[PDB]
């Protein structure tokens, strides 16, 4: 894969 | 190896091959489809040598992804200190955010990476500038239960606070 960066939260809480 | 793209030969650390592709063609800063450089490439794999090499032989650190990813927020996101330092050392821009808004403090907290927490901090990254949802560096670190990162954010707000 290209590398990704990881899914941060939409919301915290 | 005649296969391998200069961002797969970096990322591989593969020093002698990356070397003479630069000498056949001034790819360097080539971009793949996706924005990356093979320095990106190479920060995400944490090859300390091949960032070394590229950063010597003129490869730009400030260039940005298709999503603005950067190599510093590739590097911290892994915990990967040694290339984050060599990254602040070109004096990048700690605090940009990309289009996941993800900032390098961001993903250094996610990973749980405190080093490289510490050393965004020291170089002047921000913990209290806030995603669209509204919750900071600290915010983010509390509510992973990362204790060790959240003590290192507020005894540098506190230090702040004190002089």
């Amino acid at each position: 894969h290209t590398p990704r960066l990881p899914t941060l939260p939409k919301r915290v809480p | 190896a005649n296969s391998l793209s200069v961002h797969q030969l970096a990322a591989q650390g593969e020093m002698l091959y990356l070397a003479t592709r630069i000498e056949q063609e001034n790819v360097i800063n080539h971009t793949d489809e996706e924005g990356f450089t093979p320095l990106m490439w190479a920060a995400a794999h944490g090859q300390i040598a091949v960032v070394e090499f590229l950063l010597q032989n003129g490869a730009d650190p400030q260039l940005l992804g298709k999503g603005r990813e950067s190599a510093l927020s590739l590097a911290c996101s892994k915990g990967y200190t040694d290339i984050v330092k060599m990254l602040l050392d070109c004096g990048v821009d700690v605090n940009e955010y990309d289009w996941n808004g993800g900032t390098p403090l961001l993903y250094a907290v996610h990973g749980n990476h405190v080093k490289c927490v510490k050393m965004l901090l020291e170089s002047g990254a921000d913990p209290t500038i806030e995603t669209d949802s509204g919750y900071n560096s600290m915010d983010l670190a509390v509510a992973l239960g990362y204790r060790s990162v959240q003590q290192v954010i507020e005894s540098h707000l506190l230090k702040l606070l004190q002089n």
